[PDB]
């Protein structure tokens, strides 16, 4: 419904600027991926793209502690619920070994989470977002998709 | 309607492109482009120039044709009578 806290989740639903969307995060050995995956009707596609970006950009400047708490809470809520059932632990071990090796920094996660700060965040996104070079993945009916060079000059604010 | 949405129907085209930073503003500008001069400069030059040449003649042609007509009175009639 419209009462959701997340800015796009409410708004992009408000006009149903999207039928659906999510995000993804995957970090390879030497590499990692950041972004979102979304679905909407074509005539309005422009909307999401316009209104997706700032939800990165406004973070990069104006962001806030309390807004993170829930997310701070969520990820806490997230990883904990990950542990039900026999198999999931089993799968964890394998990647962990292939990834961090032995490490199951269970409580340490929270400590890793307790690390987080408003500055900490506004330091992070400073790296990988503000005025960067994205890549574009799209499939028909792409037609109305804003052209590339917009997106590029659309990534970094002019402060507007 | 919305200018781009309802334009036309198109099927199974694919497009490939890079960031502008990926490349340079002079990918063999000199080397590659300089030949191209000819194929365009030869293309129309068959069709276009010659009419002007005719003009340029007329320019001198009539002028010269003009020139005598006045410039020298002791020509057709010399100053004898």
């Amino acid at each position: 419904g419209a009462h959701l806290s997340s800015p796009l989740a409410s708004i992009a639903a408000t006009n149903k600027l999207c039928q659906s969307f999510q995000t993804f995060n995957i970090c390879y050995a030497d590499t990692g991926l950041l972004g979102a995956h979304f679905v909407c009707d074509h005539m309005s596609i422009d909307d999401m793209m316009f209104v997706l970006q700032g939800q990165w950009m406004r973070l990069c400047t104006s962001a806030t502690e309390s807004e993170v708490l829930r997310g701070k809470n969520l990820l806490r809520n997230a990883l904990v619920s990950h542990l039900d059932g026999t198999t999931p632990v089993c799968e964890d071990i394998g990647r962990s070994l292939l990834t961090y090796g032995r490490r199951i920094p269970l409580a340490e996660w929270e400590s890793r989470i307790a690390e987080v700060d408003a500055r900490v965040v506004r330091e992070v996104c400073s790296k990988y977002f503000y005025d960067q070079c994205p890549a574009v993945a799209g499939f028909g009916p792409i037609e109305q998709l804003p052209d590339y060079n917009r997106i590029r000059s659309g990534m970094f604010w002019l402060r507007f | 309607g919305r200018q781009f949405g309802h334009l036309t129907r198109v099927r199974h085209v694919i497009t490939y492109s890079l960031s502008p930073f990926e490349q340079r503003a002079f990918p063999h500008y000199f080397s590659k482009g300089i030949p191209n001069v000819l194929r365009r400069t030869r293309a129309c030059i068959l069709r276009v120039a010659p009419p002007f040449v005719a003009f340029y003649l007329v320019y001198t042609w009539g002028t010269q044709e003009f020139e005598k007509s006045k410039r020298k009175n002791p020509a057709a009639y010399e100053n004898d009578r």
